[PDB]
């Protein structure tokens, strides 16, 4: 696990839920019942950079507005 | 210390401590962020008190 994700020089925290890994991969979980979804926009919100946050990794939040407008 | 509140409703879930603060800030109306950006301070209050 993570406590945020960093994507744009941005860290970005869940909403609600958890990031885990299953070892290649990353996704987002709902603390109570293991139920992985991709990490978008829509999942997560952004706060701060990522310069204070100890233990924050990389990896791709999804934009779904780009593969709309092709 | 090792898995938080879990262990008293079934097995004990291990869970990073500092992760486990920020559930719990979460839990009175204070984001997560306020915690990960302040670590060290609440680290030092705390130790002190
Ligand atoms: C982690 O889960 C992913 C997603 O299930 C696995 O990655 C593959 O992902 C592609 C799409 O990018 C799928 O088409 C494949 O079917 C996935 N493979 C499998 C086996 O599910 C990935 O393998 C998983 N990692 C581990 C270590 O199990
Ligand atoms: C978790 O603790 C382990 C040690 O138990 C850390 O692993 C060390 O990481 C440093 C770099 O930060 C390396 O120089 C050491 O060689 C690592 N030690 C071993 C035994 O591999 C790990 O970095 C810690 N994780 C976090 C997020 O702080
Ligand atoms: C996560 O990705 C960022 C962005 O690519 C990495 O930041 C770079 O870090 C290297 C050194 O490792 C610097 O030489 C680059 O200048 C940095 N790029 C930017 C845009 O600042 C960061 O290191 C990555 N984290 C890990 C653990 O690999
Ligand atoms: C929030 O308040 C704390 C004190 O309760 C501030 O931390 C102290 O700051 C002074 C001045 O820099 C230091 O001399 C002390 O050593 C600090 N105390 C501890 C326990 O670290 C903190 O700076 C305040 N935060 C903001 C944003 O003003």
């Amino acid at each position: 696990t993570a406590p945020a994700i960093c994507h744009d020089g941005k860290a970005h925290f869940p909403r609600e839920g958890v990031f885990v890994s299953n070892g290649t991969h990353w996704f987002v979980t709902q603390r109570n019942f293991y139920e992985p979804q991709i990490i978008t926009t829509d999942n997560t919100f952004v706060s701060g950079n990522c310069d204070v946050v100890i233990g924050i990794v990389n990896n791709t939040v999804y934009d779904p507005l780009q593969p709309e407008l092709d | 210390i090792t898995s938080g509140w879990t262990f008293g409703a079934g097995p004990a879930l291990q869970i990073p401590f500092p992760m486990q603060m920020a559930y719990r800030f979460n839990g009175i109306g204070v984001t997560q962020n306020v915690l990960y950006e302040n670590q060290k301070l609440i680290a030092n209050q705390f130790n002190s008190a």
